[PDB]
């Protein structure tokens, strides 16, 4: 058994919720944690020690426009995504063959790889499991995701992308010559299906890779149907191995998920509200552009520690946002991420004090309201492990 | 409200259910398959001009139950308040695509899962939530789950005839609900004793037709219990049953005495990316196929449908890779007209004394 790069420290004796800290080449990262993506981040003007000093040990690389620009070359010479971009923590990159990428740049799959088109009939690109990681290795960040077979679908298609991400699971290890140095994550599959998502589970943890993915559930199914595969995953995925779930990002479900026994989040919406003038708070958000907000003295948050609320009022934002907007941007994507931040290790420290239920029941009271004003999915998701509100 | 059979031919009922008080219902026929109170991908409008569009609809009470509040405030009804206030409904109790998590009946409630949480309903809770939806039709509470053993196929004819009695009582008590009709379930699993109980017992309550349940595949032994029971219920009362919906199944029910079906499988080729392409007068074809991009012909030659008049498969293909739901809408559209025409061809074929010729014609095809 290869060396586990996880270990935990704590669980709740309710829920059985994780805290766990990842040893990465880079440093050690605390869990649960949500990952940011830098390049978002880089487009709105945050500097490394401005994400730093907002506590982020990891972040996401996309590996799809990575691979447009700078391109992989440019960034092998610079000796690496940390090097060329001045990031001395932990990155994690997708396989570059889904994540970000329309469809309308995608020709059908094929047991090859994937198949990439260009404008106005142009020749195609290949990018294969093999080439994959040789791209991601070329980055050099610290954790590097298989390529797998995303469908968007019902239909034998679910069952036959499920089955192609196990082969290209085991190619992908096969490639990968440096285990040592870039940490390897499995990508669960399956669809809203339980009988293929247990079969992926059962097939893909047979493999000895250090992470698992939780893949497929970002959008568009009910949310009775998310929990319950969740919770199939977390039952069936390696307790001594974090639990990535991928493209989940809005608090209550953030805090739902690691109750059902999640370690590892990303997600672009939450954060990129922000464009539109939206602040995260523990009651929701703040719509900083509505005229009530003009004359309010106030910060966002007295409790955020991050520098858009030590500096700056919501009035002065509001006028921002009218007369000089991308600044306005700046600063509100930098309380977003923070707070995003923040409620990770919030429930990072309630799990270590013991004291979980307790900090859901009070992050749905302040949320929410009343257990009747909660969404339904969610109170029957916290009650499936023990959380009663 | 009156079953008025025009013939009787081989086991297989042709008729028309009428006063309904000005709507008929042709047998044997379908009802619309509606998801979250829609016709998948369509709207009013483009479902007017489908071809043979039943007369009455099906709307589920798992993907309604949670908008319980709203409808109870809006006081007038489902079908007021989705736009359709002149349409007929029918509100089973599940969804057959989506027909959620077992082993949650007990004697005193059913639960049911649409997008959200749980809605476990008893009797009254059960009886509230039709009052607020005041569907023309309701299935009543049931117990379907005995085969999903002896002991528990008993238990579902038992707890269903429960529930059927205190449903009624509560009905007599209901000014809303006086003007919609019950539907008794007929329960018993694999259970050939119980079947036959559950359906002669069933028969003694003055409901307004059956509803066949736990028959989803189908296999020959249950065709065999299917038969037995419909040969316990009168002939003047429409019988309906759930879960069967593909063509070859739903002729296997006909020729034993079933009337009306649901149409969620032209639903669910539509969400494969598929189109209904057999003859009733290769059975589906695939429009993610590469043998597609570059196909001018419609998805069906000579279909009328607006998909099929006004476009190729050629764009279907593109919409479908790029993820549109307009290539929903136009695979809906023909799905549902060709289904609507299969059923059409049925009723004609029964008037022609030719539905075994049918029969062969659709198996052929499979
Ligand atoms: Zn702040
Ligand atoms: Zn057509």
């Amino acid at each position: 058994s290869a060396p586990r790069i996880m270990r935990l420290v704590a669980e709740c004796s309710r829920s059985g919720a994780r805290a766990g800290e990842l040893r990465l080449p880079h440093g050690t990262v605390a869990t649960p944690v949500f990952m940011p993506v830098g390049t978002q981040a880089t487009m709105k003007g945050i500097t490394t020690e401005q994400l730093d000093s907002l506590g982020c040990r990891i972040c996401l690389g996309n590996t799809y426009h990575l691979g447009l620009r700078p391109g992989p070359e440019l960034i092998r010479k610079a000796q690496g995504l940390h090097g060329f971009m001045n990031w001395p923590h932990n990155l994690l990159t997708d396989s570059g063959g889904f994540q970000m990428v329309s469809l309308f740049s995608l020709s059908e799959v094929t047991e090859e790889g994937v198949h990439f088109r260009s404008p106005y009939d142009g020749e195609e690109t290949l990018l294969s499991p093999e080439r994959s990681v040789e791209i991601q290795n070329a980055l050099g960040s610290d954790i590097i995701m298989q390529l797998d077979h995303v469908v968007s679908v019902t239909g034998p298609l679910v069952e036959e992308a499920m089955h192609r991400s196990v082969r290209w699971l085991d190619r992908c290890i096969a490639a990968h010559k440096h285990p040592d140095k870039q940490n390897l994550f499995a990508i669960i599959q399956g669809g809203l299906n339980a009988d293929l998502r247990t079969t992926c589970l059962k097939e893909m943890t047979k493999r000895d890779v250090p992470g698992f993915a939780i893949g497929g559930l970002s959008g568009g199914e009910s949310k009775a149907q998310f929990w319950k595969m969740v919770a199939l995953s977390t039952s069936m995925l390696p307790k001594d191995k974090p639990r990535y779930l991928m493209g989940v990002g809005y608090a209550t479900d953030l805090v739902v998920c690691v109750a059902l026994g999640c370690d590892m989040f990303d997600c672009v919406y939450p954060t990129r509200t922000a464009r539109f003038g939206s602040a995260l708070v523990p009651t929701g958000n703040l719509q900083l552009k509505k005229k009530q907000y003009a004359k309010d003295f106030s910060p966002i948050n007295p409790e955020c520690p991050c520098p858009t609320c030590q500096t700056h009022s919501r009035a002065f934002l509001h006028a921002l946002l009218h007369s000089d907007n991308t600044t306005a941007l700046h600063h509100l994507t930098v309380h977003n991420i923070a707070y995003q931040l923040q409620l990770l290790s919030a429930v990072r420290s309630s799990i270590l004090e013991q004291r979980f239920p307790d900090f859901v029941r009070n992050f749905m009271r302040t949320m929410y309201g009343d257990h009747s004003l909660c969404p339904a999915w969610a109170v029957e998701a916290l009650a499936s492990v023990g959380i009663m509100l | 409200p009156k079953l008025s059979l025009i013939k009787v031919v081989n086991g297989c009922r042709l008729g028309k259910i009428q006063n309904l008080g000005d709507c008929t219902v042709d047998i044997p026929g379908c009802l619309l398959y509606t998801r979250t109170g829609s016709a998948p991908h369509l709207t009013h409008q483009t479902l007017r001009n489908i071809h043979g569009v039943p007369g009455i609809a099906q709307l589920t009470l798992s993907s309604l139950a949670e908008h319980h509040e709203v409808l109870a405030e809006y006081k007038k009804g489902v079908g007021s308040f989705i736009g359709m206030p002149e349409s007929l409904f029918y509100c089973s109790l599940h969804d057959p695509v989506t027909p959620g998590p077992a082993g949650y009946v007990t004697s005193k409630s059913v639960s049911v899962w649409g997008f959200g949480g749980r809605v476990e309903m008893t009797v009254s809770k059960f009886m509230a939530i039709q009052e607020a939806l005041q569907p023309d039709w309701f299935q009543c509470l049931s117990d379907g789950e005995a085969s999903c053993s002896i002991k528990r196929a008993r238990k579902s004819v038992d707890r269903s005839l429960l529930f059927l009695d205190s449903c009624l009582r509560l009905q007599e008590e209901s000014e809303v609900l006086q003007k919609s009709v019950i539907i008794g379930v007929i329960e018993g699993g694999d259970v050939m004793e119980e079947r036959l109980r559950s359906a002669r017992e069933t028969a003694k309550r003055p409901v307004g037709g059956f509803l066949l349940d736990g028959f989803q595949g189908v296999t020959e032994t249950r065709l065999h219990l299917l038969s037995s029971v419909t040969a316990e219920l009168p002939e003047d009362k429409p019988r309906l049953i759930c879960g069967v919906s593909r063509p070859d199944e739903v002729l296997e029910c006909i020729e034993r005495g079933v009337d009306l079906f649901e149409s969620f499988f032209p639903y669910q080729v539509t969400e494969r990316g598929c189109a209904l392409t057999f003859t009733f007068d290769s059975f589906e074809i695939n429009l993610k196929e590469k043998k597609y991009q570059e196909d001018f012909d419609p998805l069906v030659r000579g279909c009328s449908c607006y998909c099929c008049k006004n476009h190729t498969r050629a764009y279907i293909h593109h919409l479908l890779m790029t993820n549109e739901l307009l290539a929903g809408v136009l695979l809906m559209m023909h799905n549902f007209e060709h289904y609507f025409g299969f059923f059409c061809s049925i009723r004609e074929a029964l008037k022609n004394d030719t539905l075994a010729q049918l029969k062969e014609l659709i198996c052929r095809q499979m």
